[PDB]
């Protein structure tokens, strides 16, 4: 199974992974793919945010979905 | 009526398009002919055809832009408009149809070869039509496919421009293309009150008066906004009338109203009909409100030398040859009137900021301190401090009594720094998040161990607003209660509401300093019911916001604003907006985005993190009280991921004293009067003392000692001493303690013998006595001087002070009598 | 199994006195027409002719064998086995009727006597002493016979004790009587005094008792003091050689130190017979050590003053030789008035010697306990509006009939009555207008009830000031049974089924009608009271059981003191209580008692010592009850010396008479737990400090901080235009900083900021340069604001912490330091 | 019917009186023949005062019954 998490800048990561794959994984991937720290990592689907621990089976993420990836840091 | 979807003269591609053709092919190019071939210079650029050249055709194509606009908002407002034959008004022309309309209107004078007006009509407009089918077929590959259905369609659009019969009111084409150049004639006339009577006469049938009045405005501000010469308009006027049908004259009145030619000699003491008289008949007053009315020509704040140094100006060519700065010009000046109005119906405001702190917003910010100082006050079912008790309608009565962003203003980096105490003590609090799907978070623990990264004060604002920024668990729920929209939310979770929206208000305030921006984005996720019940008020609104001549409807504004605001909606939260309406369109998927615009900066947006490229780019929006974000545009932007249409209201912040809310004083400055309140402790055990009953156990057994030792003894001056001068203060004592007579008790401490008397006598049980007769000797002292001095002082003292005689009541206390 | 007394006194019986008159006007007044000792002889100027053997040797020796009746009848109640006569009976068993003729047989005993001559002539003696009583007898005939001598084989048969002719002295109670009475009177002029005491003692010990037999030459002793005749001493360790009385010889100690003996049995030695050398007489000392000797006479060891105590030789002597002997010698009535005293002494002593002595007459001064009571009954008394039905509300408290009933057991209600005064007195009369409806219930089950307080105004209410509300308080004591059987009844705890507003009234009457008395009563305390008790047969039988338990064991003693128990005794048989706790009603004429009210109990209450404070009741006409009121006080005790036979009431009971001696002693004081009374007058006395309550009120008054904050805006706008000459500047420069100092301020909660913002209002003098009209309605804002922080400033300032000061300088008891909180106060 | 009425001072009073005479009347016969005001009578029967307003018959006081009486006055 792969999937595509675009970003804000345009660019359009796709990870192929399996719904096993918790989303601290998903966003080690995409740290690997493109350099982006999971500290920075912001994950959307369908307009809910994925919050780290659970698995993508959790969030009915499935073939070939699309989740948006925004950099969210602190001020300062 | 139907939802527009943001089409735009401004925006679309191909009209633009169209109108770079026309230039580019026939506008720019020079007269062939002979009247007025001659070219004119507008500040070194040269300006070929300039009374029928790019920027009259531009305007052309914003007339039907905003006749159709007005004809809309008309129909909306329950105005009867003109039908064609087929039933159909001004108000039912599509966005397809308008942009056809308009991209004929380009060519619609592109045909003409001079400014020879009567001669050769029709000559000039078969060239203007034979330009425009050479323009469709040049490009009929992206456009007949697309925007003209077929060749009929284009020969449709085709005989409006050739105008072969003066068909002038066949169709919306006819109307639009015709009087959307009619209305274009408002320049050059003489004298303006009867050509502007006369178009007003032409256009007013189909749109209204209302709508008409606008359009004359709006073409004003056209005309400032494109270099043209904007004429006065006197209802007071002597220069006789002349009749705009047949260029004639009306005499006194002569009727049958008697048309004259201009060249008809006529009667002694006959003469030509002045414009105001014109302007004063009853049948002209019923259908054109400019009686009475005068308009300034020109515009205000320039004098003639500047206003004349102005329409010289470079801008002029520009906008008679630079198609993108023309109709960015008409652009700008299209939305000014979309505000205008609005700013006109309500009360000004000179100060931009948000008021001063009023009492309860004050001592709302004391006990949000007080709370933050000490955490022990929380309990799960309410706070409780200095003896008060603060349930959950209080802290729901501070958010939304109070400007929780006044309140932050008022806090101080102590309470900051207290964030961190306060989550400690709520370590193990549990804080649902409005998804019932998504577990529940612990927030102080989740607080220490991943939001929290030391640091001062500055990095603990910057955490808080990381965390309200990043973990939807709170934002969720802390927003949902902040505008009384939560469901089954815990009391701790109002009261973490409660004191981490002001705090974050300070964290944002003190932290932000990104200039701010003018136009955000905000996404919602709204039912298709309350998201049509916004879009109903808005175009309500819209409908009676209008610009005007001489009719002004403030009035019916402000009424239509007020009852439909629905400003409340991005109210009493820090509300997350972005720059980038593609955070809250593509990112969130929300199907409603208000476009909320900023002009006069009275949102005093926050930044929230940072914005580097691929952030959120959010700005947080703690909307002032007296701030009202007015719609002027709603607009159909397609579907969202999950297929629900989505909309976007634009939206401008309008700052007013008829925006602000009426509450009532006290809500927070009672509880903290009662804070205030000493409990007295002290006092407390000063009366429960004087209660205190005497030990009359210990006067008997020393009673019992005197006695068992006088009976028996063989000294004589101890026996003789002991009968004569420690037995009567006995028992005299032990009266005064059983009757309470403070006048025996504070004369028996003179009777009660020295200690050298007791001290002639070293016996063991004299000394042993010595003691007690002295802790009684203490005893009726200390009662005799509470009930003999100090409570009557205490009496005095009091009723000197609901006398309000203070200075006399401290004289109680300092002017005590002795014994 | 012994019979109860009759009262026969040697005293009060007219015959024995009779007999006493006859034979000194017959024989010993008259001159020993003999020689030995016949020269008479002189005391203060009068004559006595027979000194040794005249008139009050006579009624002494009927004296002894009063005494020695009575000492046998108490020795058998007390169980002990008495010698007997040949027909079973003990000298316990003597009659009144035999006893009256034993003593007359010895009025005669010696009046046949010519002179002191001793063995020579004793027949004659006692021949012509025979028919001197034989003369009187027959002279008196009419009323002798039978009434007292029954038949002339009687006479004959008291004549032939007098005769003496066979010296058979223990043939019948008469003989040892009359002859054992006659030695018991040889004592004094028969040295050695330990010898002599040791043989009577002896001789009259077996037939009543070692107990008895102390009681009796005790007694004696007393009976010779009352007669002025020498007491001598007695030495256990006198060296004189003992003196074997029967035979006049001696005993007789050889060369060894042993004691010649027979075959043991001591030698009898005669005086005269002069023996070996080395060969001693056995001295008194060593008589009185024997083994023999001490089985039967406790006075070994012992020692006894002679003479009278508080008397040295030359005033003893003096009192010797004064005339009251010549009187005990020749006046019959005198004699036996000063044997009536010594008797009735030995009956008191004994019992004053069993107990704590106590120097005080008065009853104790008033305690905590009795002073509360007192406080409280006279407030009830002043408000009788706090008088409900089931208890008595005063000042918050809540009193019920036990507390009433603990106020009649635990206080001495005449100490209580002491303490009240005439306004309550005054106010017996408001208290029966409340109580003008409470029913009364007499302890006579058939007599109907009375309304309290419509009886006192109509009946017995008299008008007038407070002394005759006491006469007429004491009146109704004294007249209506309704009302004085309930109160008694409940004063000693003994009532049945009474209501809670007679148990008040009983205890707020007791003391009342004490106070009445103490206050109205002049007569002198009379010392012998009657009181008349109609008991039943079951409870005056337990009562006889009691008193003659407590006689019998009431003795006088010479060597060994039986105090302790005397003490068990009273202390178990003590029925003080029955004239305890309330006003009880006594008469000094027994015939109000006895004949007025058929009383089958009287208690001849004595009070030698005047412990009783008796007070007069109501009139003392002649017929009236004679009354007087005794409150017994706490300890005092009633102890019966006697009791006696009185005959039957009107209703043909038996009818007896207890006399009771009054004796204080702080072993009759009863424990009792203080605080019964004290506690709920301090707990009524505890104040209410509404003052404080106020004042404490008063600062937790919250200050309106919205007037100050709205007067800024007032100021402000006042201020956004300018329209007098310098109202504006003013307003912005001098009003705004002061309140928006004052709005912190008092924000705050400061007292520093509000002390010296106080200081920061204006003068009303800088406002005064400011005439408008906003500008005045300014002025009395700002003195609104002015007032409302100085309300602040000086009490959190300076007022409550100078109280908490106050408050601990007293938890330290440092009142110098209290008062220095208050009066030294800094300003601001 | 005739009563003896004893008195302390050793007199005795005869009275002819009938069963249904109240003891006011008694009291009054008295003072007829002794001069003695009925307010300071108080009289005895088998130990018990007898009552004004009652009558003799009340009292069972029948033939040549003997009565007693004292003087009781108020002090002062
Ligand atoms: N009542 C009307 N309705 C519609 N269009 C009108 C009306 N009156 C004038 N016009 C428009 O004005 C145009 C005339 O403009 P033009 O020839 O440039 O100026 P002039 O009118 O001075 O000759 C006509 O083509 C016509 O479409
Ligand atoms: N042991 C005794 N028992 C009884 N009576 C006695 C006893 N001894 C003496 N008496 C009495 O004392 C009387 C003698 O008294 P009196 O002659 O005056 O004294 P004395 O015995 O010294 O000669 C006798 O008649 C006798 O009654």
């Amino acid at each position: 199974m792969q999937i595509f998490v675009k970003t804000l800048t345009g660019k359009t990561i796709t990870l192929e992974v399996e719904p096993s794959d918790t989303i601290e994984n998903v966003k080690a991937k995409i740290q690997d793919k493109e350099g982006i720290p999971p500290d920075q990592q912001a994950l959307i689907f369908a307009g809910k945010q994925l919050e780290d621990g659970r698995t993508l089976s959790d969030y009915n993420i499935q073939k070939e979905s699309t989740l948006h990836l925004v950099l969210r840091l602190r001020g300062g | 009526v139907p939802t527009w979807n943001g089409f735009s003269l401004y925006t679309d591609e191909t009209v633009r398009n169209a109108a770079r053709y026309a230039y580019d092919n026939y506008l720019g190019k020079p007269y062939t002919g002979t009247v007025e071939a001659t070219p004119v210079n507008f500040g070194g650029q040269m300006v070929y055809r300039q009374h029928h050249g790019l920027a009259h055709t531009l305007r052309t194509m914003a007339y039907a832009e905003i006749i159709v606009e007005e004809a809309r908002k008309a129909k909306l407002r329950g105005e009867s408009l003109k039908t064609f034959a087929d039933g159909r008004t001004l108000a039912d022309v599509t966005p397809e149809e308008l942009r056809k309309i308009m991209i004929a209107q380009a060519f619609f004078v592109t045909g003409r070869d001079d400014e020879e007006s009567s001669k050769n009509y029709e000559k000039y407009h078969e060239q203007s039509r034979d330009a425009f089918l050479k323009y469709v077929e040049e490009n009929k590959s992206t456009l007949i496919p697309d925007v003209f259905k077929d060749e009929k369609d284009v020969k449709f659009y085709a005989d409006v421009i050739e105008d072969k019969d003066h068909k002038w009111a066949d169709s919306p084409a006819h109307v639009l293309v015709n009087q959307g150049h009619m209305v274009d004639l408002v320049r050059v006339k003489q004298p303006p009150e009867s050509y502007l009577e006369y178009y007003f006469s032409q256009l007013q049938p189909w749109i209204g008066s209302t709508a008409t009045e606008a359009v004359f405005a709006t073409q004003r501000q056209f005309f400032h906004a494109t270099y043209e010469a904007v004429a006065g308009f006197d209802s007071e006027n002597k220069e006789p009338h002349l009749v705009v049908d047949g260029l004639g004259r009306y005499v006194i009145p002569i009727r049958e109203l008697k048309f004259f030619s201009q060249k008809k000699k006529l009667e002694e003491n006959q003469r030509y009909m002045r414009v105001d008289e014109y302007l004063k008949l009853d049948e002209v007053q019923k259908r054109f409100p400019g009686a009475g009315k005068k308009l300034d020509g020109g515009l205000p704040g320039l004098k003639e030398y500047q206003y004349l140094q102005r329409l010289n100006s470079i801008n002029r060519a520009r906008c008679e040859n630079d198609v993108d700065f023309c109709l960015g010009q008409l652009q700008t000046a299209h939305h000014q009137t979309k505000i205008t109005p609005i700013k006109r119906a309500f009360q000004s405001s000179s100060e931009k900021a948000r008021r001063q702190p009023n009492m309860d917003e004050i001592a709302a910010a004391r006990i949000v301190q007080q709370i933050m100082a000490n955490p022990d006050c929380i309990h799960d079912d309410h706070v409780f401090l200095n003896g008060q008790k603060l349930e959950e309608k209080f802290f729901r009565d501070l958010l939304a009594k109070c400007d929780m962003a006044i309140v932050g203003s008022l806090l101080n980096d102590t309470d900051i720094r207290n964030i961190d105490t306060l989550m400690q003590h709520e370590r193990n609090t549990e804080f649902h998040s409005t998804d019932a799907k998504a577990k529940p978070v612990k927030l102080g623990e989740t607080w220490e161990k991943t939001i929290r990264s030391g640091g001062g004060v500055t990095q603990i604002k910057h955490d808080l607003i990381f965390l309200m920024q990043n973990d939807a668990w709170y934002h969720t729920r802390v927003n949902a209660i902040a505008q009384n929209r939560d469901k089954d939310s815990t009391f701790k979770e109002v009261l973490i509401t409660a004191l981490m929206t002001p705090l974050t208000n300070k964290s944002l305030m003190d932290t932000s300093r990104s200039p701010a921006p003018k136009t955000l984005f905000r996404g919602l996720d709204l039912s298709e019911e309350f998201k049509n019940k916004l879009i109903n008020q808005a175009e309500t609104i819209i409908a009676n916001t209008t610009e005007h001549l001489f009719t002004d409807l403030s009035t019916e504004a402000f009424k239509q604003i007020k009852l439909n605001d629905f400003s409340q909606v991005s109210a009493r939260t820090c509300a997350s907006t972005s720059t980038n309406i593609e955070v809250p369109r593509t990112i969130f998927g929300s199907n409603t985005i208000f476009e909320i615009l900023d002009p006069d900066g009275l949102l005093h947006p926050k930044q929230v993190g940072t914005h580097v490229s691929g952030s959120e780019s959010e700005y947080s929006i703690y909307l002032p009280e007296d701030v009202a974000l007015v719609p002027i545009k709603v607009s159909f932007d397609g579907k969202t991921g999950k297929g629900k249409d989505r909309h976007i209201f634009t939206l401008v912040a309008v700052k007013s004293p008829d925006f602000t809310p009426r509450h009532e004083s006290g809500y927070a400055v009672g509880p903290l009067l009662k804070m205030q309140t000493p409990k007295l402790e002290e006092i407390q055990r000063l009366v429960e003392q004087a209660r205190e009953e005497p030990d009359l156990e210990r006067v008997f057994n020393l009673q019992s000692r005197v006695a068992r030792q006088a009976k028996f003894s063989t000294e004589s001056g101890y026996k003789t001493f002991l009968n004569e001068k420690v037995a009567p203060v006995l028992e005299q004592s032990l009266n005064g303690l059983l009757d309470n007579n403070v006048t025996i008790l504070g004369k028996v401490l003179s009777a009660f013998p020295s200690d050298g008397q007791w001290s002639a006598f070293n016996s063991v049980e004299a000394r042993q006595m010595k003691i007690q007769m002295d802790a009684i000797k203490q005893m009726v002292e200390k009662k005799a001087v509470l009930e003999g001095q100090i409570l009557p002082a205490l009496a005095q003292c009091q009723n000197a002070l609901e006398k309000q005689n203070i200075a006399g009541a401290l004289q109680a206390l300092r002017n005590i009598p002795s014994l």
